């Protein structure tokens, strides 16, 4: 499919950026996770980034570490995550769905088989957090064979070679890292990224989404103003889950208002 | 693009977030440069000899092989400053950190030996050192926590996961991914992403070099086999490296069998795991059917790690090196035996290697064999653990 | 009648009950015989090199002398197997015990270092070892009690008197007086009745010999001074012996000043006691006006002894060696300083020697001086004591 | 004086051996010690061996160690011991009094001065436990200058040279050691000493008293039958003190009966 391509074309026409929430699949349970995801979409999410619970998520800070743990406490497995993805795609035919994976979960039962399963359930992209460009060949090849966009990271410390590679190899979107470090709302990115955004555009890279540390509407606007095609927010969203575990109703209300506000910031 | 081959056959590589690749490339370049730099080599040699105490003795142990045709020597890394082989490569990596203009050191530790080595090298060479240590390991290897703090290192308990070595590794890597401009990650074993398995081997290879020279001097020939415990792989690859091309010399690595392989409570991924990707490398892993990384177990905190360095996986695959396991109980017996009959108190890690050597002897007592065990550390850190175990046994 | 001179000037002799004189004569004869026996010498050399790890490093310590004209080297007896210089002479005396057909060893210990050395040598060489240790020292040096018991030695707490080293010495001597036919008394210092001060010096003198060779190699000249702590006198006389005839070389021994000389709670009889007869020797004693032997005090169990070996008293009397004191607090600072700035954790005993060297430097920072401190042991045994002290200080 | 010489001549005429108790001066206090000593004499002691409390009595086992401690608890000093010796000699003009000393107490204020003080108070002999023959010269010289008998030890492990030396140098009595080890009633000497007794007689040594481990009348008889001139008993006596600290009356009664019985054993 072309879900990202269609989204960004539509967004460009409305002169707006994308707001893309992250959550962990099955946090804090399967049923509540599914409801959470419906709420994110109803509140205006342009795409989803969805994490599969992994034992050792080394690119994630405590908030998302704890999301993983909650999912595991509910007994969530990769197989159940694929069941969920099928249910999400069944309700929402057009929304781009990207997975956040760690390598071992993709490699575990065969790389090709993993991407084949993604295609079957209607996933649009896969980002493998601990696979740099240098190791990406079998992952990106398998992705493309199964019509999945391989998501590459453009870090703030990217040289020209890396920009060219990420521009060539990637599809769907380019992930523009706010900062060094791990996921978390407590650390906001301090570097201006305008130079990287322009270079990506020159090399015809997939449109850029900025992620890491995005927790406020202002940062969403700033990414778009800086020339990025939108922004991803994970820890900020997951914090609302964590805060409201005991009140599922107030959880959804707070997620709705937050996503609404974040999305509105992408409109200018 | 790298200067050196990141793989040993299928195993190894650089499976880290993209953010960390410049750090790995910088480290590789600095290593290649240093290896060609006579001044670096001389400084490194100076520290090994005059600070750390190299070369270490090779001790012939007579009592414990009496009545058999086994001749057993122990390579005495337990006499190195700090009390374990960990000191050798820490001195080299600290010099690389300085070469790269880093002012801070991050290290993981399980046994606390690497933590202590990192702290002492940082004190000597003017680096600010922070150590991640699993809360379980904090308790069972506490003598080491005291030592690290006295030398001015920050020690950070890790309560996540199993609260052991794996979890400390995780935290160290997370930290480095946000501090690499100022901090060098002083990885404590021959594992993780390239170039660490290569660097750690090259900075540990004096173990085997000295062993070879010592055995030749004393026995006029090479050993039949050299035997080392395998936690992540550093002491073993340090012993093995100089013998790899001597095809007559057995290379035997000993993984922890914990409560027994069949219980699933062990640290023996090389022989009982399966290849996966974690901690920056493609390597054998203890993992679930689903591809989640398992928790390991060993009585010995230093071997309690659910993966293994890639050069070991490679040497196994081609049949150049053989890997076995030794249980908690077997290691405890070897510990007791060395204390009582040779007057040497070994680390519980090293006790696994000794236990296998004793088994080689006992199983075939009329087999003529010249064996070297890498006695990777002293067991001061373990005396409280062992006391509590023997007390609960009514010994 | 003796083969060798039992006195150093007025000091020394053989002030034991008549019952023990044959044992002393037998020991002297065996020593004189052994010193002429190439096979004994070769066995001793073998153990020192291949078992104990000699020669020990001589480390130049750069950080702690920065900004001064002091160059300071540490002789690294802390790297010897067992963790202290005590191991050297124990190997020689264990070989004498075997030469004399003894099957049992009696030893006193305070710091537990001599106890551990006695236990390890007995395990290796096939002797049944019993150790007397003051109950106070059992607690403050407990790591060592664990070590001794694991190596099969019997450890006997002494509750009498101060429950420290003096009291352990008393018990060891009492025991020997009724067991000398089968047991050798492995006295742990250069004190007691002849021939112990002589034997212990000769079996420790490699310290100074190596130091001299190492300093010449590195500096092309002899040290201005060598500095060692004095508990009973062994590590100091081991360092001093080979330099006695080099009249330009200062010999500085450091007694424990405890809470301060003026408090009377110290272990500095050589400079603050007076000559008396106790523990088999005529030597300076802490004693009452009435001639009762006092109790000593030091933060360091290994220096907590109210007398001193006679060769030190002699070398002082003639002005060849100088003796000073260092308080608990001064030693603690030196301990902290070495841990933090050189990454070496010294015994609290050795910390007294270091403290004096640091004072020599700090008091006259533009004085050019080349100094060697005998770093007689590692401080693993002291880490708990030091923790509790620093904790109570709110550090 | 010639107190030993007169005693042994008298004893020889009555065909009997000497019984010589040991106690620590000032155990458990000065006054009670003085009474104890009077009781020992009244009960038939032929001579006394008296210990001066020493901080580190290395030839003594626990029983006499504890005697020393009790004396110290009562604040007993060497000076007070000399006062006591004067009071004892004042009551008992003929009984031989021997001191058991450790070297430091003799050396402390000058060897000559020590022996001079012994002479002044009427002591007859001094045994310095930690001074072997080899170191004895200044002690024995000072003793003889002040009419004090220097007491030498003949151990079971004595060679011919030592017998000759002890025979020549000693006066008063020769101390014949039962056994190796330290003082104590719990360990009885296992070696027959008849050969040493005969050799001492041949070399004209002072008459021999056997000591260490003598706790029963039978052992007293056996020493005399073996050719010794008598026996010393310390720990056995001190045990009676220790057992009866709380009953000074029963202490004296028990000491009387014991000494009586021990002395009677010396009569044949
Ligand atoms: C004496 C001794 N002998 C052998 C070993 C085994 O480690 P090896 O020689 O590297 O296989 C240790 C390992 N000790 C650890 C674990 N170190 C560690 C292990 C695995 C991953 C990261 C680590 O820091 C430490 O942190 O000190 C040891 O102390
Ligand atoms: C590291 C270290 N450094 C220095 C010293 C000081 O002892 P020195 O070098 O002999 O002066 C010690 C003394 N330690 C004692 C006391 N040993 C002892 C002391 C006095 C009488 C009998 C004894 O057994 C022990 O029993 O180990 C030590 O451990
Ligand atoms: O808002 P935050 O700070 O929680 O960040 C949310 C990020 N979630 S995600 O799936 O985009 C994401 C993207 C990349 C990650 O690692 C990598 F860069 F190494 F690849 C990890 C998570
Ligand atoms: O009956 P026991 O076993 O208590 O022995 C009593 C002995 N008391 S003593 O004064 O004769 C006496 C005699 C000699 C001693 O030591 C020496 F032999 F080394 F000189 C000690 C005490
Ligand atoms: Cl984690
Ligand atoms: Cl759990
Ligand atoms: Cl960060
Ligand atoms: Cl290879
Ligand atoms: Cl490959
Ligand atoms: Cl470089
Ligand atoms: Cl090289
Ligand atoms: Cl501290
Ligand atoms: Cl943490
Ligand atoms: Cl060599
Ligand atoms: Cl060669
Ligand atoms: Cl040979
Ligand atoms: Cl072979
Ligand atoms: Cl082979
Ligand atoms: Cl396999
Ligand atoms: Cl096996
Ligand atoms: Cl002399
Ligand atoms: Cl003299
Ligand atoms: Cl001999
Ligand atoms: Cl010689
Ligand atoms: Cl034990
Ligand atoms: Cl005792
Ligand atoms: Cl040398
Ligand atoms: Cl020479
Ligand atoms: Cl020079
Ligand atoms: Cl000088
Ligand atoms: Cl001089
Ligand atoms: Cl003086
Ligand atoms: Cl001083
Ligand atoms: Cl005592
Ligand atoms: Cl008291
Ligand atoms: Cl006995
Ligand atoms: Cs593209
Ligand atoms: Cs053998
Ligand atoms: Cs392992
Ligand atoms: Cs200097
Ligand atoms: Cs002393
Ligand atoms: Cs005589």
């Amino acid at each position: 499919m072309e879900r990202y391509e269609n989204l960004f074309a539509q967004l460009n026409d409305r002169r707006e950026g994308a707001f893309v929430p992250f959550v962990t699949l099955g946090d804090p349970g399967i049923e509540q996770s599914l409801k959470i995801i419906d709420t994110l979409i109803d509140a205006g999410a342009d795409a989803l980034e969805l994490g599969v619970p992994f034992s050792d998520p080394l690119a994630d800070g405590p908030t998302i570490q704890n999301a993983n743990l909650r999912a595991f406490a509910a007994g969530v497995t990769p197989a159940q995550c694929f069941e969920m993805l099928a249910l999400i795609r069944e309700k929402h035919p057009t929304i781009p769905i990207g997975l956040l994976m760690y390598a071992n979960l993709v490699f575990n039962n065969g790389i090709d088989a993993f991407y084949a399963r993604c295609e079957q359930v209607g996933v649009d992209s896969v980002l493998v957090a601990d696979v740099p460009v240098e190791e990406s060949a079998p992952f990106r090849q398998a992705a493309l064979r199964h019509n999945i966009a391989p998501i590459f990271i453009c870090p703030p410390n990217a040289d020209d070679d890396l920009l060219r590679q990420v521009a060539s190899y990637g599809r769907g979107y380019t992930y523009l890292l706010s900062r060094s470090g791990v996921t978390g709302a407590e650390n906001r990115g301090a570097l201006p990224l305008h130079h990287l955004i322009e270079k990506l555009k020159e090399y015809h890279a997939a449109p850029a989404l900025q992620g890491f540390g995005i927790s406020s509407p202002e940062q969403v606007s700033a990414a778009v103003r800086a020339g990025a095609a939108g922004a991803i927010s994970g820890s900020a969203i997951v914090k609302i889950i964590e805060k409201n575990l005991a009140s599922p109703k107030q959880m959804l209300a707070e997620l709705r208002s937050f996503v609404s506000a974040m999305k509105a910031a992408s409109r200018a | 693009t790298t200067l050196l081959n990141p793989y040993f056959g299928e195993f190894g590589g650089m499976y880290v977030p993209q953010i960390l690749m410049p750090a790995l490339n910088q480290l590789e370049e600095a290593f290649v440069s240093a290896q060609k730099d006579p001044e670096f080599q001389a400084q490194f040699a100076d520290l090994l000899k005059n600070y750390a105490g190299r070369p270490t003795a090779l001790t012939k142990c007579q009592n414990i092989t009496a009545g058999t045709r086994t001749t057993l020597y122990l390579k005495r890394e337990d006499l190195l400053h700090g009390g374990a082989h960990k000191t050798n490569q820490v001195l080299g990596q600290a010099l690389l950190a300085k070469r790269m203009g880093k002012s801070e050191i991050i290290a993981e530790t399980g046994a606390g030996a690497h933590g202590v080595a990192s702290a002492l090298a940082s004190a000597l060479l003017g680096l600010k050192c922070r150590i991640y240590m699993g809360a379980k390991d904090v308790e069972r290897q506490s003598p080491n926590v005291f030592r690290m703090r006295l030398m001015g290192a920050e020690v950070i308990p890790v309560h996540s996961g199993s609260a052991t070595l794996k979890d400390a590794c995780n935290e160290a890597l997370r930290d480095w991914s946000g501090s690499y401009e100022t901090a060098h990650y002083m990885l404590g074993t021959a594992a993780g992403p390239h170039p660490y398995p290569t660097i750690v081997r090259e900075f540990q290879r004096m173990i085997g070099e000295e062993t070879k020279a010592q055995i030749l001097d004393k026995e006029g020939r090479l050993p039949d086999a050299v035997i080392a415990c395998v936690g992540g792989g550093s002491n073993a690859i340090g012993m093995f490296a100089d013998f790899i091309n001597d095809t007559s010399v057995g290379l035997i690595g000993v993984e922890p069998g914990g409560h027994g392989i069949e219980t699933g409570e062990h640290g023996a991924p090389l022989k009982h795991g399966r290849v996966g990707i974690y901690f920056g490398m493609k390597a054998p892993m203890m993992q679930t059917a689903d591809g989640q990384i398992e928790e390991s177990y060993s009585i010995s905190a230093g071997l309690d790690f659910p993966s293994v360095g890639p050069q070991h996986a490679y040497l196994n695959s081609i049949g150049r090196a053989d890997y076995v396991s030794i249980t908690d109980d077997e290691a405890l017996e070897a510990f007791k035996t060395l204390c009582r009959h040779e007057g040497i108190i070994p680390a519980l890690e090293s006790s696994h290697a000794l236990a296998h050597a004793l088994k080689m002897m006992r199983e075939q007592p009329e087999k003529e064999q010249l064996l070297v065990v890498n006695l990777s550390g002293r067991g001061d850190k373990d005396i409280f653990t062992v006391h509590d175990i023997l007390k609960a046994r009514g010994e």
